[PDB]
């Protein structure tokens, strides 16, 4: 009846931005990144990578509601260093270690299947 | 300020499962690779069932349900198929779907088992996985029949659980809880893990405050729809693709702000 | 224009008319079962 | 082809005044037409007029009288006047001689574009733009564009 | 009624196990021996056959209404 269709977890629509940047006004150098149609399987890795910068003062994410598919990643970085730069470095660092991990997994398969 | 270098050590590789150890990565990376095993790996599963005729004791939606959950051999086709809703075809084509046909009438006094073998593909690579016996779809009395045409399409585990390639993804870090994330009331009663390395005198490892979760032990058992290593390769490729599309939208939004 | 009904206990099929008393021809069994429709059905396998 | 307006209630007949101005005597078993109380008409001076409007007749056979609009036609208007004792006050003039003082319904369709692509349903409601489709598979009726539908 | 195709928790394909499970019961094994002879290690996959009732064999006794 009121069952949301199964493609509401990941498909966007016309007039939905995937990412929305809203500059926080409470503290200096902080942004809320609203990711639409994602879940913990993106924001948890981004949160853990943003905790590895020595220049991020706050790195968190929450879902507002588990029935509505969006997360908010709040980033507060050190001044002189934009939080958008920390975010676009976190994504590149994840792509770096995942491509390295995929190549090492390939090499481990070639080791295992060929003795 | 950068990503640590993970490493993989595979303990076994069977046609059912793969058991491996990922060292020198964070916890959230490891949990996400588990969650992308469960959800974000795309396989091929039946999603469009047209019942031409049915006389069986099971009703139509029960048979279409049971045809949903049958695993299909999608080891190399699912990288070639487009998602059905993304294709520019006239609503079905061999680039986003695999046709199956079932046509069974029972003309004998024995109970005839419509199994997974009676699903006949037009694509010779995408066939049902069933040494092992076939997957029982419906039994038939004499006189009953069922004819149907079923299109299978690419999808992943968030959409529906019939696109889930994994039977089971066991995942554990720190099997003697030196980290003390879990706090046992009486650790003598607790059985040791498979990956424990303490002697039987000792219950759990001594606490270290400076430690962090590393050396994540995985046991990925496939259901048969994929080989258990191409689940892991497809998962890593899908997670890197999700992150890359998030970065592209991020670049668009930053260029929109400036 | 005639509707085909399945003859209950007999399991055979027969025509029927408007304003026709409902009877089988084999044994006059009173319960008819209407045949499955000819238009298409399509199920999402979810 | 021609409407009428009852001007006298009798025992077995009605006295009915049509758009032609011809008082006729017809049986009880004429049909009741749905009246358009929001219908628009134009006078001789291109001003918008409606029902219950006091209009002067400047041309035609009734030129000089002034009556209230009670019913409307494509090109005719019926005028009531309590001073005029004929026909209960009713007459008719042409409106240009006055001055103010779906197919897709119930058709098995197949969504051929979008997120619901490949679903068979039956169109419940339909517009120029969108159409509501009773889906055969789910327990839910959803609306899609007509450009996304393809009939069987 | 009929055997589920997947174990509800895991998704392990258990629908192909039922007739072989009946064969291993009638070949004088215990139920616990028959389950891990079919290779069901997790107990959530063991309840799927251990507590199935094959009710469709009762439903096939009745003559089919349509013919
Ligand atoms: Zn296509
Ligand atoms: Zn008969
Ligand atoms: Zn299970």
């Amino acid at each position: 009846m009121n069952a949301p269709p199964a493609f509401e977890s990941f498909l966007l629509f016309e007039g939905e931005k995937k990412i929305t940047i809203n500059k926080d006004t409470k503290v200096p150098n902080a942004c809320l990144f609203t990711i639409n149609k994602e879940d913990h399987t993106l924001g948890n890795i981004i949160k853990s990578q943003l905790l590895k910068d020595p220049q991020v003062l706050f790195a968190g994410y929450k879902v507002p509601h588990p029935l509505e598919h969006k997360i908010i990643i709040r980033v507060q970085t050190t001044p002189d260093y934009s939080p958008q730069e920390a975010f676009t470095n976190a994504i590149t660092d994840l792509i770096s270690e995942l491509s390295l991990l995929e190549e090492r997994f390939r090499v481990a398969i070639k080791d295992k299947q060929e003795g | 300020p950068y990503a640590n270098q993970p490493t993989v050590r595979i303990t076994e590789l069977t046609d059912e499962n793969v058991k491996f150890i990922i060292e020198n990565t964070d916890l959230a990376v490891a949990n996400s690779i588990r969650r992308v095993f469960i959800a974000e790996v795309p396989i091929i599963a039946i999603d469009w069932v047209q019942i031409d005729a049915n006389s069986s004791v099971l009703h139509d939606e029960f048979i279409a349900h049971r045809l949903g959950l049958i695993p299909l051999t999608s080891d190399d086709i699912v990288d070639k198929l487009q998602y059905s809703r993304d294709c520019t075809c006239e609503e079905f084509c061999p680039e986003c779907s695999v046709e199956f046909t079932l046509d069974v009438r029972c003309n004998e006094d024995q109970t005839r088992h419509v199994t997974s073998r009676d699903l006949i593909s037009n694509s010779p690579r995408v066939i049902p996985v069933t040494e092992q016996d076939d997957i029982l779809i419906v039994k038939l009395r004499k006189g009953q029949e069922l004819r149907l045409r079923a299109y299978a399409k690419k999808g992943f585990g968030k959409e529906h659980a019939k696109w889930n390639p994994t039977a089971g993804v066991a995942f554990e870090y720190d099997p003697d809880n030196a980290l003390r994330h879990t706090v046992y009331p009486k650790p003598e009663e607790w059985p040791k893990s498979e990956y424990s390395e303490l002697d039987e005198d000792e219950s759990q490892a001594p606490y270290d405050p400076n430690g962090k979760p590393e050396r994540f032990y995985y046991n990925v058992e496939s259901c048969g729809s994929l080989r258990p290593e191409t689940i892991v390769l497809s998962a890593l490729s899908g997670l890197k693709k999700k992150l890359s599309d998030l970065q592209t939208q991020l670049s668009h939004e930053i260029q929109s702000d400036v | 224009q005639p509707m085909i009904y399945i003859c209950g206990e007999c399991h055979t099929e027969n025509e029927i008319k408007s304003r026709d008393p409902i009877r089988c021809r084999e044994c006059g069994y009173r319960i008819m079962y209407k045949k499955r429709t000819k238009r298409l059905v399509v199920f999402d396998a979810r | 082809q021609t409407v009428g307006v009852i001007v006298r209630l009798e025992r077995e007949t009605f006295q009915v005044l049509n758009m032609y101005g011809k008082v006729v005597t017809v049986r009880h078993q004429v049909t009741r037409k749905k009246d358009n109380r929001f219908a628009v008409a134009l006078d001789s001076e291109q001003n918008n007029i409606h029902v219950k409007d006091i209009v002067k007749v400047i041309d035609g056979p009734h030129s000089g009288r002034e009556g209230e609009i009670r019913h409307l036609f494509r090109s005719f208007a019926f005028l009531h006047c309590k001073k005029l004792v004929e026909n209960g006050g009713m007459f008719v003039c042409k409106t240009r001689h006055l001055v103010l003082a779906n197919e897709l319904i119930g058709q098995t369709v197949r969504i051929s574009q979008g997120p619901y692509k490949g679903y068979i349903g039956v169109v419940k409601d339909a517009t120029e733009s969108t159409a509501r489709v009773e889906l055969h598979s789910t327990c839910q009726t959803i609306s899609v564009d007509r450009q996304r539908l393809t009939t069987v | 009624m009929i055997i589920p195709v997947r174990c509800f928790t895991c998704g392990k394909i258990v629908g192909n196990k039922w007739e072989a499970y009946l064969g291993l019961l009638q070949a004088e094994y215990t139920e616990g021996d028959a389950l891990d002879a079919l290779g069901l290690k997790r107990y959530c996959c063991r309840r799927m056959l251990l507590a199935h009732v094959d009710l469709i064999e009762k439903l096939l006794n009745y003559a089919p209404l349509e013919k």
